[PDB]
Order: C-alpha cells, then structure tokens, then sequence
C-alpha cells in the first residue's frame, strides 16, 4: 500500500529545509 | 468591510512597522531557560519563563557565525524584519527581538499544543472537514502575506503549531521575504518544492499555492503526494506532471488538488486573474465560512491536551546544549540593523 511504503521510508520524521 | 478595504489597513499597518522597525526590546538575563523545544540547521528553540511576567515563550536563538556559513544572513534579517511587521490571527506573534556578541534571539508566543506534524503523523490522516479547517487558515493566511508582498516558501506541518482553541501558527518565517518582482532562490522542503523552483526558473507567490495543495493532500492522506528516500527521486516525482490520489479522497478535494498541484502557471489556483478567489469559491470549500474561520467562531475539530502554559508533553525531547555568549562580538556589522 502507499501509506506502507511511506511509512518504511527514511522520510516519516521531521524533514530539513533543503541547502546548497 | 470588504476583503480589498480589510487588506489596504492591513497594509498600511505592516508599512509603518517595515519601514521602522523594532529593535532591541528585551535582554536575554530576562528570561529563564525551560528546556528545548525543538532544533535545525537555523539553531533552536527554547522553552523560556519571562520572570517580569511569568509568561512563556518560546525563544528561536541563532548563532550568528552559524548563519553566515550557511548564507543565511539576508533571509534571518527578513525573518525578523517580516516578523515583527505583520498581524494576522493566524501568524506567530514576535514579542521580543534582540541580540548579543554570538546570537540573535526571536522571542515568540509559545504554542504548548505543539506542532501539526507530531499529531498529523501520531493520528495518522486528518479527516476532510479537518484538513478544510485547517487549509481556511493557511488560505486566508496566504491572502494576507501575499498583498504584502510577501512570499513564505516554507510551508509544511512541522512549521504549524496548534493553539489551545485548536487554531493553528504560522511559525517560521526563515524563508519568508518581500519581494514585487520574480525571486529565485533555491529554498524550501523537498516533498513541497514547484517544479518551477526544482527547474530554477525566476518564480512568484504562485510556489506557496503549490506548496498549499502539498499540505491539504498530506493532511488528508496521512503521507505526501511526491515521496522517496532521497530528495532527487521526490524532485523526479514533482516535475513528472503526474499526481496519484488515495481512493478515499472526494471528487472535490481530488479537483482541488488538480488545480494547485498544477505543474502549469497559466492554470494554477492563486495564480490566475480571480487569485484566491479561485480557491475560496471551489467545491471543496462550500461549507467554509471564511468570516467565521478568521472570527475564530468555528469548533475546532480537535483540541490539544492542556496540561499546563510550561508543559512540553506535545514536543519531543532534544539534547540539550549550552547557550555560549563569546566576550567578542561577533559578525555586527553583517547583523547591525537585526
Ligand atoms: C519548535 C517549534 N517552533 C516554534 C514554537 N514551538 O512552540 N511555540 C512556538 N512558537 N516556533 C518556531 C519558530 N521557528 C521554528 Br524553525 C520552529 C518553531
């Protein structure tokens, strides 16, 4: 399901502003 | 009064404040550290008691040397510049700003409720009537900032605290800037980015409309519409022009999401001849009474439990570092009007 592959991605936790 | 009269006196009020702004308005000796609150690369935010009040707050300190590494010095001075200038119901109230040798200090209201993303991720989805109380609020939100000129580019539930009415604040305005013209900084969260900003295209206000149909599907699917393990596949994903719904979604939340997760401009809610009217007037917003929403009328459909203005049950715990205040003042001249 998609809430199963979110949920086993490294991405559940708080997410960063992106830096160059 | 009309929404164009409501926002001209808005304006004028935001121009006095931009135009002048406050500086220096309380010492850091004034307060008493609680505990951290939360962290990122802009430094952190503290849990602090104002001992002249009793009040809490929660107080965002940045390293000035931090800030110059990372380039960030002009979009710290808009933070709080921006910060101290605006009033909406909606938007974190800036008590105090000041600064000293190694860091600068935003005193903020504090929020003990915590962040939507802790409760959005703990829950798991929002209902649809849920995640529309809470999108009236940015909606109208974006109305304001925007006829200030104002772009906010960050956008996303870990930068929305719930009150104890269960409204929600607008908190970080790290990215946040006025700008008339087109603006292209890279700047953002992957999973929230227009395409137009992955492509670096000169970009307008149009991003935070995007960026609006990102969290209305977050919250009502429980995970966004462009993820991956790494930022790279997201940005294939958003660029793609492609966009898959949970079969759970309402004809007219899926029609909403076509409109602002819309990869052309000349299409996008927010950004066509009706602006925000476009959105407001849709389907999916019937049942809203926008007066009623910025009235703060409405039940909110959850309440955070409250546990006391210093309880910190809703956030969660940080290690917790020493607030170091060099005998040398550090980068004045790049932070001498913060
Ligand atoms: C820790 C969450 N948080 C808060 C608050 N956390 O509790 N009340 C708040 N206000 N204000 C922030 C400003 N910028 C940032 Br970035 C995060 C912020």
């Amino acid at each position: 399901t998609t809430y199963a592959d979110f949920i086993a991605s490294g991405r559940t936790g708080r997410r960063n502003a992106i830096h160059d | 009064e009309s929404v164009k009269e409501f926002l001209a006196k808005a304006k004028e009020d935001f121009l006095k404040k931009w135009e002048n702004p406050a500086q220096n308005t309380a010492h850091l000796d004034q307060f008493e550290r609680i505990k951290t609150l939360g962290t990122g690369s802009y430094g952190r935010v503290m849990l602090v008691k104002h001992m002249e009040t009793g009040n809490h707050y929660a107080m965002k300190i940045l390293d000035k040397q931090k800030v110059v590494k990372l380039k960030q010095i002009e979009h710290t001075l808009n933070e709080k510049r921006i910060l101290q200038a605006v009033n909406f119901p909606f938007l974190v109230k800036l008590e105090f700003s000041f600064k000293d040798n190694s860091n600068l200090y935003m005193v903020l209201e504090y929020l003990p409720g915590g962040e939507m993303f802790s409760h959005l991720r703990r829950i798991g989805r929002f209902s649809e009537p849920h995640a529309r109380f809470y999108a009236a609020q940015i909606v109208l939100t974006f109305e304001y900032l925007h006829s200030l000129d104002l772009i906010y580019r960050d956008l996303k539930p870990e930068n929305l605290m719930i009150d104890q009415q269960g409204y929600i604040k607008v908190t970080d305005f790290g990215f946040a800037k006025r700008v008339k013209g087109r603006t292209w900084t890279l700047c953002g969260t992957p999973e929230y980015l227009a395409p137009e900003i992955i492509l670096s295209k000169g970009y307008n206000k149009a991003v935070d409309w995007w960026a609006l149909g990102v969290l209305i599907y977050e919250m009502a699917a429980g995970y966004p519409p462009f993820f991956a393990d790494q930022p790279i596949q997201i940005y294939e994903k958003i660029v793609s022009g492609k966009v898959r719904f949970p079969s759970h979604f309402s004809s007219d939340l899926k029609d909403l999401l076509r409109n602002l997760l819309q990869v052309d401009l000349t299409k996008r809610f927010g950004n066509l001849k009706n602006g925000v009217n476009d959105i407001k007037n849709h389907k999916w917003f019937a049942t809203t009474d926008w007066i009623a929403i910025y009235q703060r009328k409405v039940e909110a459909p959850f309440i955070p439990k409250f546990k006391g203005p210093g309880d910190t049950s809703n956030f969660d715990d940080y290690e917790e570092e020493e607030i170091r205040v060099s005998i040398n003042e550090k980068c004045g001249k790049e932070f001498s009007e913060f």
